[PDB]
């Protein structure tokens, strides 16, 4: 399975 | 096409993508109880009943709980967002 990298909350 | 948040959890980070055709869900690992993402093509936990091994019929728009048809009655009911379905866990004026 393919992972990405998104940018976290608060 | 994924979207950029964890559907158990409603964060982002580094999330595994669901390979079922036509599903954006992602997760966290360690939302998945998983130490590395899984090897090769990999079906989400959405597509499965969250009470036995049969595939979901009627999903949760909310979060990764769906039903199959035996365990489906009483389970969602719509929400403000469109009408789209929430299980008990979310307030369905404000899912
Ligand atoms: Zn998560
Ligand atoms: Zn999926
Ligand atoms: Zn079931
Ligand atoms: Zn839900």
């Amino acid at each position: 399975a393919r992972t990405k990298q998104t940018a976290r909350k608060s | 096409m994924h979207e950029d948040y964890c559907f158990q959890c409603g964060d982002g980070g580094e999330l595994v993508m669901c390979d079922k055709k036509d599903c954006p869900k992602a997760y966290h690992l360690l939302c998945l109880n998983l130490t590395q993402p899984p090897y090769g093509k990999w079906e989400c936990p959405w597509h499965q009943c969250d009470e036995c091994s049969s595939a979901a019929v009627s999903f949760c728009e909310f979060c990764p709980h769906s039903f199959c048809k035996d365990h489906e009655k009483g389970a969602l009911v719509p929400s403000a967002l469109e009408g789209r379905l929430c299980c008990s866990e979310h307030d369905p004026m404000a899912p």
